[PDB]
């Protein structure tokens, strides 16, 4: 159910505004950073929408005109895509699948090279998709390492202690188009995902649900997406997508969204809702325990699987092998 | 060895 405005102000948005999709959800629950329960949710590694953390107040007031006037003369990642959903890929990895064709391509640009490009595809009308996705660096002006600086490090830092995890490794910039999609994929890092400008609807599963998602090989150039069309399902390939469940939520201006590492997640900027900015911390996960317990939790068994995968890439001298060699060992024998 | 071998996790994100 949306949520009222302070000021009167009507509600920020409503359902209309939505993608509609074949699984039910469930409301993750949005709390105060002082309720012991948000807590508790975080230490368990269980997603929680946080409304008060002041994480990064002083970035409340970037626009587009705001900051290309302030984010110095870097060069920006920005995205292009021909849909709303904007499917991404390593290039790296894209020697050892020949017959994958892009469906979105990278392009570097100036800010103003960037708003610009924006500005004209409104004033055309047309119809191409634009997602400006780039990490925080030395290049920027006075003013935003000010903003930066004024983040609440000292709440973020404990949790960070608290939650014996590693360093910080980044932080992304996400300036997006309305009704741009980031598909379901999941990250190796624990996620601070911090709401700026605009309203982001978020889907997230847990890693048990590795089974009903099927992401891509993992020397795949899509490697930790799904491989599952949210807008168009196949269920003869993938069955078990209907045994999905997600837990949502719709993020604004001072929400911070904690997404636990190996949780899928499936982001979208509200349809008629204007450009999203969104600044996110990523933070290397907690180390291996020195004793494992049994049974192992559903993300131990994701880095058991993603390293048999690697391993026999490498042992076999070619990543093509491992399918055939994986079906060898199963048909008839474990299935 | 093993076990900490195949629970050991990559750094990977996003892009
Ligand atoms: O906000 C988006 O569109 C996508 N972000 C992520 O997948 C992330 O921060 O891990
Ligand atoms: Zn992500």
């Amino acid at each position: 159910e949306p949520r009222e405005e302070a000021g009167a102000l009507g509600p920020a948005w409503d359902e209309s505004q939505l993608r509609s999709y074949s699984f039910p959800t469930r409301p993750i629950p949005r709390l105060s950073q002082s309720d012991p329960r948000a807590e508790e949710l975080i230490e368990n590694e269980e997603p929680v929408v946080l409304t008060d953390t002041n994480l990064v107040y002083p970035a409340l007031k970037w626009d587009l005109e705001y900051l290309q006037e302030n984010i110095g003369n870097g060069d920006f990642s920005v995205y292009s895509a021909s849909t709303h959903k904007f499917l991404y890929y390593d290039e790296k990895k894209m020697a050892n699948f020949q017959n994958f064709k892009p469906r979105s391509n990278r392009e570097e640009m100036k800010f103003h090279e960037f708003v610009e490009k924006l500005q004209d595809i409104q004033q055309r009308g047309g119809e191409e998709r634009l997602y400006l996705q780039q990490t925080l660096n030395d290049t920027v002006g006075r003013k935003i390492v000010m903003d930066f600086l004024g983040f609440n490090w000292n709440w973020i830092n404990k949790q960070q202690g608290k939650r014996g995890w590693g360093q910080l490794t980044s932080n992304l910039l996400l300036i997006g188009m309305e009704g741009n999609v980031t598909p379901a994929h999941y990250d190796e890092q624990q996620n601070f995902f911090a709401q700026i400008k605009g309203y982001k609807r978020c889907i997230l599963f847990p890693p048990d649900q590795f089974e009903c998602l099927y992401p891509y090989p993992v020397h795949h150039p899509c490697d930790r997406q799904s491989q599952v069309d949210f807008d168009n399902p196949d269920y003869e390939r993938f069955p078990n997508f209907q045994n999905v469940v997600g837990y949502e939520t719709v993020v604004g201006p001072g929400d911070v969204l904690y997404i636990p590492m190996y949780w899928w997640h499936h982001i979208e900027s509200l349809l008629n809702g204007g450009i999203t900015i969104t600044v996110n911390f990523w933070y290397k996960g907690a180390p291996t325990p020195k004793r494992i317990e049994y049974p192992l939790k559903a993300h131990q068994k994701v880095a058991i699987m993603r390293n048999i995968e690697k391993m026999l890439g490498e042992a076999l001298g070619n990543p093509q092998e491992v399918g055939p060699l994986l079906n060898t060992m199963i048909k008839g024998r474990y299935n | 060895e093993v076990v900490k071998l195949l629970l050991e996790h990559g750094a990977d994100v996003x892009a």
